[PDB]
């Protein structure tokens, strides 16, 4: 099971 | 040997000494002396002390995002190094510290259950890395942190060391503080590949820098490591899900298109030094795209890579192993097949996601995903249409097979006796000169020399051409010319009082080039 | 034994293994890399377990493989190799093995001491500390074409062996090999750039603090043997002068009641010129080289530049940029003259320190500021900034006492190292009428072994799918949100602790609650 990103945090 | 008290005033007086290589997180490895690690805590720990050393430097930026990728995979958000600090006298409030016997490479193995993972976010990594510092292949113990057991390939992480690799589970069993006297972080990309699709769609690296021969050289250590030292084709079977369901038909009529041998493999019933065994003698391999098609960096130079792609996967999306196949120096073959008749195409849309099933989507989206004819381009990892796709099963329609292949391979697969040279470059030519001549006001002659590379008088080349660059000292203009001399007078709009920049290279059978050598300035 | 070699090299060929993406942060190790001392140029020799990474093909000239001194990308100072098959070595004579594993490098500008510390020697010691077993066994092979220089000394106090230059690796032999050798120097320590495409000043992102820069020092320190107070001017003699020199001693030495003292490079051993510095209160100087050795001077201690008229102390600040340096704890103070009077130019020396036209000889002495301008041969600037300087003293008094309040030196002060937060821990979330919100955490981990004056959380709030957030700033380790929270909505919560207000640690994994 290939690791997924994590959320993206906001660039605003 | 640790004279251990020695040792514990070394740490708690001078602390933690780190130096690391690169200016981005995504290009950099670090080497530490005293480096410790809370096993209760699962951090790192740099201790401040009156020696200690930090390279970079980097402030509130070492959070932006971290300070170096663990696995070889560019940038990935959950695969990041990076340590809490303490001043080294909170020691004192801390249980005694384990000092690690051995020199340390640290690492995060990307996919350890996927083979085509393991050899390339982390064999051939790790291969190298351990080459980039002294002494480290030989003394290294790895300690692989990503969190996962042993996985299917364990053994293969076995050969790359002489140590036991020790797993981040096993940490707390050897004390609640560790401390490594010398410990190297991270993983070098030079090899990789290969980007599976985490910003933009997978596929090949944007600038590739590892070539054939670096891959052979580290199969060539692994099959010895293997104790692995007529012709034949190989099939390379999977028995649990992507299926070819006409094997036998496939095995008898490439046997008879070809006139050789053909034979059946597959991991989960050999053991893998057998497969490289296989893999190392054959003159072409046909697999469903899949992680065993990743031996095919064992296949002997002038073999042909045959890789089948179910209904809907457009071969050219998906290209892990067509790019290790025609990598330079690599010297496979390589043919893409697609099946694109749905009547030979098996669906299982009850599976779970993991095996792309669909049945747990909406009926809107499952209705578009099968009269879908072409998987759209997406993101990793979980897209159920691609999932639905390639975990298919597919019969395959021989006569497009071998038509296809026969467009590639001409007659004979495999090495038919070829010797392979390495290709070099040329060095800079040397001694350029020139020297000008006017006939008036709008004509002038400028007259350009130079003598061989240096490496050109102890090599035999084909051709030898030198290409020039001819520009005038003020303009952005430039205009290259193609010779076979080593030399010529230019005319076409050469003025008299004008001052002109020459550059040359040689080129070395049309294909390597070679560097220019210092502008050569030229007063008419 | 030389048959074993001889034949590792002839069979095997070169073996390569580099760091870096790109040829401006790469460092290569080698072995049986080969140097033909006529051609001068090192040898990749093709042989069976020859290895190349990277394997750039064509793009190896693109520009080179690495830099060779630590100036980013400068077209006279790249490495590179040509290539041969080791079958070719039958038309060479025997190769000589250098049997010490080597180092090789340019050395930018070994007769300035600035270029001396900055690009070569800082990079040295570290680059040396990358990879085991160089610091204590290497050579340095110093391949830049200069020969010794003014600083020699300097450059074997990095290494128990005998540096060898270019000149000296011909003498050895037709043709060289190098059984081990590391390739290329970090650039991690620079902090500044000489203006090759865009005007001198700070480097961009600079990589070390002022702890390295000391750890560093106090190196060079005991390999010169030095291990009340006072008040040290740096004395240019040959040019640049200071030409109220008894004037400014005295100025000095009543205003700050403290000894002065007066140094030179000509005049001392550079064991005492390091001596006298290391335990200055206060280091006066002229824009220059010698300015360097402000990286010895203690903690607290206060650097005082002088430049002359014309030439805008903004604009060439490579020592403002070390004394300003996170952790190098040196007060700065920049003073230019804006007096004519006192400025003393010399229009009649060589071009070499600054025979045009006069029409724009006119422009030169019709300016007041020096443009900002590209290395290396600007007249204007070198006509500038060589001039001799009269110094105003009520005018340097004043903006020194701007900064320096009372006695100047490390008097009574004590500098701690800013630790950084590490994660919070175990953070939590609540949902809820009125839709609500409730997040919690524990302190960092390394929060339980320190004494931190000040601790903040921020927390930023973010709706899913938008690409912003509402940010907040607490003391407690626990909220609940009031004011933008809406129904059945998926929020995303990232939660730092911050010491002391600029010490930012690093988001935890990220919450995710709906409602
Ligand atoms: C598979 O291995 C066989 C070894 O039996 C290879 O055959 C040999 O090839 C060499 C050329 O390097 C010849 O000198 C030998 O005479 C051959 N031995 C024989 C025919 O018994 C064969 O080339 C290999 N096939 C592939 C595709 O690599
Ligand atoms: O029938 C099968 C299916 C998978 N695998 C192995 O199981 C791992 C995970 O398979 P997956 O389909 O997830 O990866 P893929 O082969 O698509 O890269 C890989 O090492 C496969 O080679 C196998 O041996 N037989
Ligand atoms: O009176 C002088 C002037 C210069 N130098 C040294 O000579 C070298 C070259 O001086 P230059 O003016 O070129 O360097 P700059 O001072 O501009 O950095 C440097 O190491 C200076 O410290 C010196 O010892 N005495
Ligand atoms: C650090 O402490 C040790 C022993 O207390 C001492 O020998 C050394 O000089 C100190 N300073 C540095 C920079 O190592
Ligand atoms: C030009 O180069 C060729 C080799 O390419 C050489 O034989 C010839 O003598 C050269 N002519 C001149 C005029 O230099
Ligand atoms: C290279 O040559 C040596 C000596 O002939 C041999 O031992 C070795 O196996 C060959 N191949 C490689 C990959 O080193
Ligand atoms: C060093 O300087 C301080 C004050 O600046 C002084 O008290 C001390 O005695 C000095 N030591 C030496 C050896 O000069
Ligand atoms: C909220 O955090 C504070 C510390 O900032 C703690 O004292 C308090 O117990 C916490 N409250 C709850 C309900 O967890
Ligand atoms: C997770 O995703 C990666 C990238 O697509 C695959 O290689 C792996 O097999 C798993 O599907």
């Amino acid at each position: 099971q290939t690791p997924t990103l994590g959320p993206i945090q906001p660039t605003r | 040997r640790i004279d251990y008290p020695k040792a514990l005033q070394i740490l708690t007086e001078g602390g933690t000494h780190m130096v690391c290589t690169g200016r981005t997180h995504t290009d950099r490895l670090c080497r530490f002396k005293w480096l410790c690690y809370s096993s209760e805590a699962e951090e790192f720990i740099f201790f401040h002390g009156n020696a200690s050393v930090m390279l970079p430097s980097l402030g509130s930026r070492r959070f932006q995002p971290a300070l170096l990728d663990l696995s070889t995979v560019e940038d990935h958000n959950t695969q990041y190094f990076n340590f809490v600090e303490l001043p080294a006298a909170a020691l004192r409030f801390m249980p005694k510290p384990v000092f690690v016997p051995d020199v340390a490479l640290i690492a995060n193995r990307f996919n350890p259950d996927n083979l085509m993972h393991v050899f390339h976010d982390d064999l051939l990594p790790l291969f190298y890395t351990l080459r980039q510092f002294p002494g480290l292949a030989r003394e290294a113990r790895l300690f692989f942190m990503e969190g996962w057991g042993e996985g299917a390939h364990f053994d293969l992480y076995k050969l790359l060391s002489p140590k036991q690799p020790l797993l981040r589970a096993q940490l707390k069993a050897l004390g609640r503080l560790l401390c490594f006297s010398h410990a190297f972080v991270g993983l070098s990309k030079v090899t990789t590949w290969y980007q599976y699709g985490f910003v933009q769609p997978q596929g090949p690296k944007a600038n590739i820098l590892v070539s054939g021969n670096e891959i052979r050289q580290f199969a060539h250590f692994l099959m010895e490591k293997l104790n692995v030292s007529e012709e034949y084709i190989l099939v390379f079977s999977r028995t649990q899900n992507r299926l070819i369901l006409n094997e036998a038909e496939l095995l008898l009529a490439l046997a008879q298109e070809f006139q050789m041998k053909t034979v059946t493999v597959s991991l989960e019933d050999h053991a893998f030094a057998d497969v490289v065994r296989l893999v190392s003698n054959a003159s072409m391999l046909v697999s469903m795209h899949g992680a065993q098609l990743v031996t095919a960096l064992f296949l002997p130079r002038g073999a042909a890579v045959v890789e089948l792609f179910p209904y809907a996967v457009n071969p050219d999306h998906y290209t892990p192993y067509k790019t290790l196949a025609t990598l330079p120096g690599m010297d496979l073959q390589y043919i893409a097949w697609q099946n694109t008749m749905p009547e030979n195409t098996v669906t299982h849309p009850e599976r779970p996601w993991d095996q792309g099933g669909i049945a747990h989507l909406d009926r809107a989206e499952q209705a578009r995903i099968l009269q879908s004819r072409e998987v759209p381009r997406h993101l990793c990892c979980r897209n159920p249409e691609w999932l639905f796709r390639i975990y298919q099963d597919t019969k395959v329609d021989i006569p497009s097979l071998i038509q296809t292949i026969r467009r590639v391979v001409k007659g004979h697969p495999g090495p038919r006796k070829q010797k392979w040279t390495v290709s070099l470059y040329p060095g800079k030519v040397r001694e350029a000169r020139c020297q000008a001549s006017v006939q008036g006001a709008s004509e002038a002659r400028l007259s350009v020399s130079w003598q061989i590379p240096w490496n050109l008088k102890y090599l035999k080349v084909r051709e030898v051409k030198y290409e020039v660059w001819l520009q005038e000292q003020g303009e952005n203009t430039y205009v290259p010319y193609m010779l076979a001399l080593q030399n010529h007078t230019f005319t076409e709009n050469i003025k008299p009082f004008t001052t002109y920049l020459v550059w040359i290279r040689c080129i070395f059978n049309k294909t390597l080039l070679g560097p220019f050598a210092d502008v050569l300035v030229c007063s008419t």
